[PDB]
């Protein structure tokens, strides 16, 4: 995260720390107990797939308080229409190999209806998007939780203006500054953008892609999670499957 | 009626033939008489922040 600040410890219980091999890989978001929400493209290079794990209750890095959680990734998710090493569909859906306990440091976030979500959360003008990710372009990664708000854009407006560049699809939207002091950052993939209505905060977008981190004229661009809430609610609903790599037919 | 305000709605809210609007809670919630306020049902419901909450 650029230019955010740190996000006191237990203020974001539904981040989620993904780690290969004891290394940090990407951000995530827990929705519920066993489920974690993060981005596809976080698994574009995984071949140890018995060594990828969830942490719950993380915010330092260099210390163990007691309050982390790690479990094993049981079942990684992708939506058929993923491409790797692209950035379309930029979602991937994580099931734990046993549930996290919830505690006053692990709390899911709350994954809202489809209708509510481009109705009413999709007009909430800033959210909150967090992780350990780069604090700069080019720089080292955080050791302490970040957070930053962001305000999101419409379309038209992101592309009208921001300066072989990736197009801004419907699963997409734009969200933060292009003066080059604001935003997430390589790191930071797969983590929340969380929106609070009326007391509760809600999953509305996924760290996904940028040109750099914080670069002029360019906004960091999420995964619009809204058009696949009816495709996690019914891998959700479904029994396991061997194998930890699954790709589920989207729509 | 969801479409303006989300139908009063504090979470989710379903359109009915007619003037009729139902509000709905996410899981962990229950729905209040008034027919728009949600109240949590568990010790950790979703998206609220217990060190903010217990404070
Ligand atoms: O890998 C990167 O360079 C990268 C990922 C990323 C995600 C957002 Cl949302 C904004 C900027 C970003 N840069
Ligand atoms: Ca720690």
């Amino acid at each position: 995260i650029v230019g955010g600040k740190v996000c006191p410890k237990g203020e974001c219980p539904w981040q989620v720390l993904l780690l290969v091999n004891g290394a940090q890989l990407c951000g995530g978001t827990l929705i519920n107990t066993i489920w974690v929400v993060s981005a596809a493209h976080c698994f574009d290079k995984i071949k140890n797939w018995r060594n990828l794990i969830a942490v719950l209750g993380e915010h330092d890095l260099s210390e163990h308080d007691g309050d982390e959680q790690s479990r094993r990734v049981a079942q990684v998710i992708i939506p058929s229409t993923y491409v790797p090493g692209t950035t379309n569909h930029d979602i991937a859906l994580l099931r734990l190999h046993q549930p996290v306990v919830l505690t006053d440091h692990v709390v899911p976030l709350c994954l809202p209806e489809r209708t509510f979500s481009e109705r009413t959360l999709a007009f909430v003008r800033f959210s909150l998007v967090s992780g350990w990710g780069q604090l700069l372009d080019r720089g080292a990664t955080a050791l302490e939780l970040m957070v930053l708000n962001v305000p999101r854009l419409m379309t038209q407006d992101c592309l009208q203006q921001s300066r072989d560049s990736p197009n801004i699809t419907e699963y997409m939207f734009c969200a933060g500054y292009s003066d080059g002091s604001k935003d997430s950052c390589k790191g930071d993939s797969g983590g929340p953008h969380a929106t609070h209505y009326r007391g509760t905060w809600y999953l509305t977008g996924i760290v996904s892609w940028g040109q750099g981190c914080a670069t002029v004229g360019h906004f960091g661009v999420y995964t619009r999670v809204s058009q696949y809430i009816e495709w996690l609610q019914k891998l959700m609903r479904s029994e396991p499957r061997p194998g930890v790599l699954l790709r589920a037919p989207f729509p | 009626i969801c479409v303006n305000e989300n139908g009063g709605c504090e979470q989710y809210c379903s359109d009915h033939t007619g003037t009729k609007r139902s509000c709905r809670c996410h899981e962990g919630y229950s729905l209040l008489a008034d027919g728009v306020s949600c109240t949590p049902t568990v010790e950790y419901p979703c998206g609220k922040i217990p060190i903010l909450e217990k404070r």
